[PDB]
């Protein structure tokens, strides 16, 4: 293997648009959170029954 | 692609070499008896292992008016004896109080 | 810490089983970075979700044609006399918690499987990556559909309904007795006597659970091994030759991708499987030789055997007081279309004498009579599909019923023949637009009208151009080539911010430097590494 | 790392002797 | 002309996928030769006719507890009120042709399976084949113990009989509702409901053809792959180190040896499941609540926690309205010696404080600790074992059915104990055996009787010879030793012919100088290799 091309992603630092990049890559993650949650509640609580 | 010449040398080499060793090709007697028993072994035990759910099925299983028969000629229409009464009878419902009437 | 864990459990694992070599060797192995192979992994994905799906089904089902009458909580179902398997449906579905939508997922799963592997073959056949060394590898891909199309079959014969009843009397007690000599004797070797019998599904959830299942297991373990040991093809581009692989190592790109695209794929099997309702079995009812209704029509990957039935005519042949039924043609029909689609690499190598190691792509415009080909089975494939849903294409658009079954008829014949010739024609006419721009230059939809009155057309050159303004015509490489100006960075750099306010001006013009410095130095690589070779 | 005159020139002898050598 | 044949489909696989290295890599492993290494395979290849067997019992069977009534051909139950799996059962015995001797062959194989398991384990244990770097194999092979254990309990149920039905509620509904927080849901949660309920032989079926056989295939899968990659261990002898492996190549001597011996244990399974009556289910009848017989014995893997329950006291307690009752005492005793076997060698090697990447195994007479430990463990599963069958015993022998379980009772804290030191003491002795030839010479077994009127035997000398004629002392190398003459070669063949009529003397002269140089030549190689290892 050789591996011709490699950078990072953000060379300049200190800029609000990282910043702003690392807070929507979060939301995603806590609306998985929130819904893994709302999964548990919802099963244990609900009719579940045949009317 | 194809691999070096110097590991299809030698592994060819090495196959030759483990069938000639055996010298297995220069005794006839015992090279055909082995095929020979291994091919019985073989045709025996396929045969019992298939042949345990092989049915006949033109076998007279059936009674009727005029004998057995096989199940293929026969429905529930078939008179069991001569002169025997079949009714066309309806279904509406009532799983368990006389499914069917006149 | 974890700088002190890590190396300990690194030495343990090292002075044991010594894997460095060979660890390393699979982090630094490389796949080409294309939309277009990761649709082979769906169908992978598929499958192990029907594995944890059918393992939760197995400790509530029971396989047996015992007459039982209900006494459920299902009113409409409340007297009637049913069997053990339907009853057993009925349980799953109504009294254990969650049950209906565990047995939804499966069947929409199933589904995923079948439309998943169609695409994945219709990828390998009309890029060309059957031809040797990988020809062994196809074979292998053509039994393992066949597996995935019967065991789909057997799974919702399961449940013993209306529905799924008359289908197995039709397709599997009907079609088999019609066999000549043969015929008969293979029956009641199936079905260990008459039709209703007392030991089919049993023998269904045991043929359905644990044997094809794994042979469909081992043999995609074998599909995965021959693709892994050698190696994935790639398409012709700058930089790519017929001794390397051009993309990222497994390490750390490759792993990540392949865990999200698995995340998402179950996600939308779980969306679709709790918001769409698939087989509602106590509509139907339990199966009964005297009842009928008005569908009758298998899953989707089925309904081509179905319409090959529907639609051939009434041919039969009695010598020497014997039968031979119409339902035999279907039988041979079939056969040819799995021995025509089994060995089709061996078929064209014997056709255009091309015995080549191959490990570059072809784009199906430059292959015009195999895309044709293609194109073709296709239509015929659509055409027998569509055709066994013609009594509700009837009832719904407003069509003959006697109609469907003629257009279907003469369709068999005349649509192949239209879509072989328009896709000829069309993969010619995508090489001539091909030329167009290795010639002139990319169409950039602008017009000048010069001082003497005319009107041109700007181009913008791919290479060097002579001393008079037009280019050099450039050669075909195999690869695409760029039709819009936009495509090109001709246009578009949007002021750096969030989307309501901007962003400081020295912020802006790094981060606008920065991207433009790193754009050069990765074409800046692949044209020195084209170079050296 | 004999070339490929040499390995024309070995019977099958010698031959199993370098695999095995190769192998360890 | 499959010269022609072999060199074209050969250069076919060579040009597609180029495995000329790394199938010629696997043709020249090195395997040692000794019988000893030959227990672990046959418990594999009882597990393959166990997986052939259990797909041809798939197309007859059906798990159901539907009451019927029989009507079938075997009269002595004929009107009889069982269940659907019974009939089945039944039906697989005497409507199929071949049925009774397919499942026949099942269960002995079932059988021969955990006995393998068993034997292999002592094996392993008694060399020390799982110090280092081999202990994760130890691991994985005690739940494919475990697992196999359960596997086969769940299979003889499957018929629901007397015996099985009996067995299933005293084992797996009685124990069950004993465990002091989760005892009653645990119970609900496996029966769906009270004890019979409706769905325990379907899950019992999925659970016993699906899962439990994948999970031994994987482990069993994960067992030999490792075996294969950690280079096989060897035993102390000529020309043996810490860094080599002396045995043969797999191609061919090793193949055909591996191929003749599962031809052989096919054989035998076949033989014995013909000649043999094993699980006569139409003598016994369908599992009735009120009906029980006087056997009532479980498969002899599972003897040894049967037993358990027959020897423990009624020793409960009462809590603030709570019960703990005697069947807790055998869940938390039964869960613990499966603890102390699967984390044994980390036990080990606390104790002794040694790991030092060993590869050569030791005899069992030079560890007399473990040896000891070994067998006084092997004594209490043989008394748990035959305290499970004390009702045959005091029937066929004459002893009293009350005396049998305090003689179970009491030897179960004694009979170790003695077992213990006896084995200790035997050990010892037994190397004190090696000691005296290495330091006299084989005894002959010849008495001289000198001119002066002693009487001494003649010794064989295993080296060097003093100037007065006493043997050289020479030091223990953890190798055995010979100690008969006709072992040595003290003894040529009768002659070269048939059992009736001899053979021209040319022939069997030219015969014997052959063999004989034959023997020169591999005990000279020997040496020589042994002598340029250690330079
Ligand atoms: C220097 C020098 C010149 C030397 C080098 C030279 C060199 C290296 C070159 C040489 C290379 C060369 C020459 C190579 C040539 C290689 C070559 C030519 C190879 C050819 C390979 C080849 C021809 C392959 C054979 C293909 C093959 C064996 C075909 C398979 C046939 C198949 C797949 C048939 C299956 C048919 C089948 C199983 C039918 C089942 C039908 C039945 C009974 C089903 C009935 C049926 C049932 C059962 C239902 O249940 C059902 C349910 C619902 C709806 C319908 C049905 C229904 O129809
Ligand atoms: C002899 C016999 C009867 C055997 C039958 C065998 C058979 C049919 C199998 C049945 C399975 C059986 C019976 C096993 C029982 C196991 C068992 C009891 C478990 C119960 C499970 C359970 C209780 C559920 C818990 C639910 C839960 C928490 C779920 C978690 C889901 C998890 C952990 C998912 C794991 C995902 C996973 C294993 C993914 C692996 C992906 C792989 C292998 C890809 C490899 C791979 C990749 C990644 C590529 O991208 C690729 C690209 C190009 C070429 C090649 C490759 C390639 O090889
Ligand atoms: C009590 C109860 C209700 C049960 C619950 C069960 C339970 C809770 C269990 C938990 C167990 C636990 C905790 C462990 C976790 C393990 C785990 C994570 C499991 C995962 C399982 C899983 C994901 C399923 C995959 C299953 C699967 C498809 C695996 C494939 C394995 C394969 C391909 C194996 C091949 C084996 C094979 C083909 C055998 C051939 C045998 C032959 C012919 C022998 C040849 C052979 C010979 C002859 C030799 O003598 C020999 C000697 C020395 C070295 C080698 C060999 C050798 O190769
Ligand atoms: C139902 C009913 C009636 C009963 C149940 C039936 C049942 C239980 C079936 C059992 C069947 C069974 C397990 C049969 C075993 C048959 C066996 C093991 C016979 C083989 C005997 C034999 C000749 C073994 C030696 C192996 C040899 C000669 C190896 C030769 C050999 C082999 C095998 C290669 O594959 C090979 C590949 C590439 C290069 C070289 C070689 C090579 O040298
Ligand atoms: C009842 C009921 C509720 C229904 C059952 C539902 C059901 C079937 C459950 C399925 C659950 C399931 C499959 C879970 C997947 C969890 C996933 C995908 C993990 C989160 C993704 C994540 C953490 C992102 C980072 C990506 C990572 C770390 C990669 C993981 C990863 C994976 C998963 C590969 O496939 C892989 C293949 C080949 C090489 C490497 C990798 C690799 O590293
Ligand atoms: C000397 C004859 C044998 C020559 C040697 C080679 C042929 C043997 C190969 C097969 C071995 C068959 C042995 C099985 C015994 C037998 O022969 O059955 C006799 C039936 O007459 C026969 O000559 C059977 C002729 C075989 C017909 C071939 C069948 C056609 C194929 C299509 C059947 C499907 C097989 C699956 C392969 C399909 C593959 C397709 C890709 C009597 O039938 P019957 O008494 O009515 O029924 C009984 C039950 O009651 C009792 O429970 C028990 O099940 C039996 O005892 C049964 O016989
Ligand atoms: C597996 C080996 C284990 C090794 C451990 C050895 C430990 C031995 C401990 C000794 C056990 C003592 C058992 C005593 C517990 C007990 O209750 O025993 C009674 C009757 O005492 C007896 O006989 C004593 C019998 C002594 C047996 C000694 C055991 C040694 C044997 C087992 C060793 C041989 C090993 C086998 C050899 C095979 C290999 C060869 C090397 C029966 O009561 P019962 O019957 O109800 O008497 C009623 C009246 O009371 C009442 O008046 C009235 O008269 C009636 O109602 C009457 O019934
Ligand atoms: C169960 C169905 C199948 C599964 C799970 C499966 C899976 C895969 C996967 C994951 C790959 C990885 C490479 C890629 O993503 O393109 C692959 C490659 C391949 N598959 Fe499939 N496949 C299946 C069916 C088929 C079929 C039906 C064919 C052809 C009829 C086929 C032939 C191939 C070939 C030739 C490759 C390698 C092509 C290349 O190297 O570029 N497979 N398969
Ligand atoms: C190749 C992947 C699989 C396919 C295509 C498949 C197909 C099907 C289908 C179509 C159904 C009908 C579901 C319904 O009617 O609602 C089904 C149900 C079922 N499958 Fe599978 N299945 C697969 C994997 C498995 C596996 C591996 C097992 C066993 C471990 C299994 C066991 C079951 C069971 C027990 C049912 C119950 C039938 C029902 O509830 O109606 N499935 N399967
Ligand atoms: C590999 C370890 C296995 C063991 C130790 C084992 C053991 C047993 C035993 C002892 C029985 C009952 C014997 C009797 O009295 O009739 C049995 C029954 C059965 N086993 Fe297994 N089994 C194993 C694996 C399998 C597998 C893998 C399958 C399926 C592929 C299977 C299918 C069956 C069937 C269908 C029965 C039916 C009961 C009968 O017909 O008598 N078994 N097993
Ligand atoms: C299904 C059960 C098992 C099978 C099929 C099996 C199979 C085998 C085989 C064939 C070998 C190599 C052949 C030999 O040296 O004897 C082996 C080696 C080994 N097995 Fe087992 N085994 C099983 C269970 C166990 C158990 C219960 C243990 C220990 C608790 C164990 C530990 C080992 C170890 C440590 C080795 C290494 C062999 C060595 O170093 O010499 N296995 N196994
Ligand atoms: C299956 C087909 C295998 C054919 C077996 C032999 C047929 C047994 C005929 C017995 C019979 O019924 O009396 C004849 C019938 C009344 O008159 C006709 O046959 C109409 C004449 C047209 C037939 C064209 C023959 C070519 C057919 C082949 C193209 C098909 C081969 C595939």
């Amino acid at each position: 293997v050789e591996t011709i091309f490699k950078e990072p992603r953000w060379p300049v630092p200190g800029t609000k648009a990282e910043k702003r990049t690392e807070r929507l890559v979060a939301y995603w993650l806590m609306l998985g959170g929130l819904s893994g949650l709302a999964l548990l509640l919802v099963f244990l609580f609900w009719p579940w029954e045949y009317q | 692609g194809r691999s070096p010449e110097v590991h299809r040398k030698t592994v060819a080499a090495n196959l030759t070499d483990a069938l000639e060793g055996s010298t297995l090709k220069r005794r006839k007697v015992i090279g055909l008896s082995l095929g020979i028993g291994l091919g019985a072994f073989g045709a025996g035990t396929l045969v019992a292992f298939i042949g345990g759910l092989i049915k006949n099925p033109w076998k007279p299983v059936v009674p009727t008016a005029e004998g057995k028969k096989a199940v293929l000629w026969t429905s529930g229409w078939t008179p069991r004896f001569k002169g025997e009464t079949i009714y066309l009878a309806r279904a509406t419902g009532r799983p368990g109080e006389s499914p069917f009437v006149k | 810490d974890f700088a002190k864990l890590a190396a300990a459990q690194g030495d343990a694992i090292d002075s044991r089983y010594h894997p460095s070599a060979a660890v390393r060797r699979q982090l630094n192995k490389v796949f080409p970075t294309h939309w277009s192979f990761l649709l082979g992994e769906i169908a992978l994905y598929s499958f192990i979700i029907l594995l944890l799906t059918g393992v939760w089904l197995t400790l509530f089902f029971d396989p047996s044609m015992a007459h039982v009458t209900y006494d459920g909580v299902y009113q409409p179902l409340r007297g009637v006399q049913m069997s053990r398997a339907y009853e057993t449906a009925l349980d799953i579905s109504f009294e254990v918690r969650g049950g209906l939508f565990v047995r939804q997922v499966h069947h929409w799963a199933a589904l995923m499987f079948a439309a998943s592997i169609m695409v994945h073959l219709a990828r390998i056949f009309f890029t060309g990556a059957f031809r040797r060394p990988r020809e062994a590898n196809w074979v292998i891909g053509s039994l393992l559909l066949i597996l995935a199309m019967f065991e789909g079959f057997f799974g919702y014969s399961l449940p013993d309904d209306l529905l799924s009843g008359t289908g197995i009397r039709a397709a599997l007690s009907g079609i088999t007795m019609g066999i000549p000599v043969i015929g008969t004797w293979m029956h009641w070797a199936l079905f260990g006597g008459d039709f209703p019998g007392e030991i089919l599904i049993p023998r269904l959830y045991a043929l359905h659970i644990l044997l094809i299942p794994g042979i469909i297991l081992a043999l995609i373990g074998a599909h995965l091994a021959l693709v892994w040991f050698q190696k994935h093809t790639q398409f012709p581009g700058p930089g790519r030759t017929e001794t390397n692989v051009v993309g990222v190592r497994v390490m750390p790109v490759f792993a990540v991708k392949s865990g999200a695209f698995f995340a998402m794929i179950t996600g939308v099997l779980g969306l679709m499987g709790g918001l769409l309702t698939i087989n509602p079995i106590w509509n139907l009812g339990p199966y009964k030789p005297s009842q009928v209704s008005a569908g009758s029509q298998p899953d989707f990957y089925m309904m081509w055997t179905d319409g090959l039935i529907r639609l051939w005519p009434a041919w039969e042949f009695y010598p020497f007081g014997h039968t031979i039924p119409q339902g035999v043609w279907v039988a041979v029909g079939m056969g040819l279309v799995f021995a025509l689609l089994i060995a089709y690499p061996f078929i064209e190598k014997k056709v255009t004498g091309d015995d080549a190691h191959h490990n570059l792509l072809q784009r199906p415009r430059d292959v015009p009579v195999r895309t044709a080909i293609g194109s073709m089975a296709i239509a015929l494939y659509l055409l027998l599909t569509f055709a066994c849903m013609n009594d509700i294409i009837a009832l719904k658009f407003h069509i003959s019923l006697n109609a469907t079954t003629w257009i279907g008829r003469i369709g068999m014949v005349v649509l192949p023949a239209i879509v072989y010739f328009v896709a000829y024609r069309w993969a010619i006419s995508l090489q001539r637009s091909d030329r167009e721009v290795l010639e002139h230059g990319v169409e950039t939809g602008i017009i000048k009208r010069l001082p003497h009155g005319a009107y041109v057309e700007l181009h913008q050159p791919l290479g060097p151009v002579d001393e008079h303004g037009h280019p050099i015509p450039l050669e075909y490489a195999g690869a695409p080539l760029p039709k819009r100006m936009n495509k090109l960075g001709s246009g578009g750099a949007p002021g750096t911010g969030s989307f309501l306010f901007p962003d400081p001006a020295v912020e802006h013009e790094a981060l606008t430097e920065a991207a433009h410095a790193s754009e050069h130095k990765s074409l800046t690589a692949l044209k020195e590494h084209q170079d050296r070779i | 790392q004999p070339t490929d005159a040499e390995l024309a020139e070995m019977s099958r002898e010698e031959l199993v002797k370098l695999g095995g050598k190769i192998d360890g």
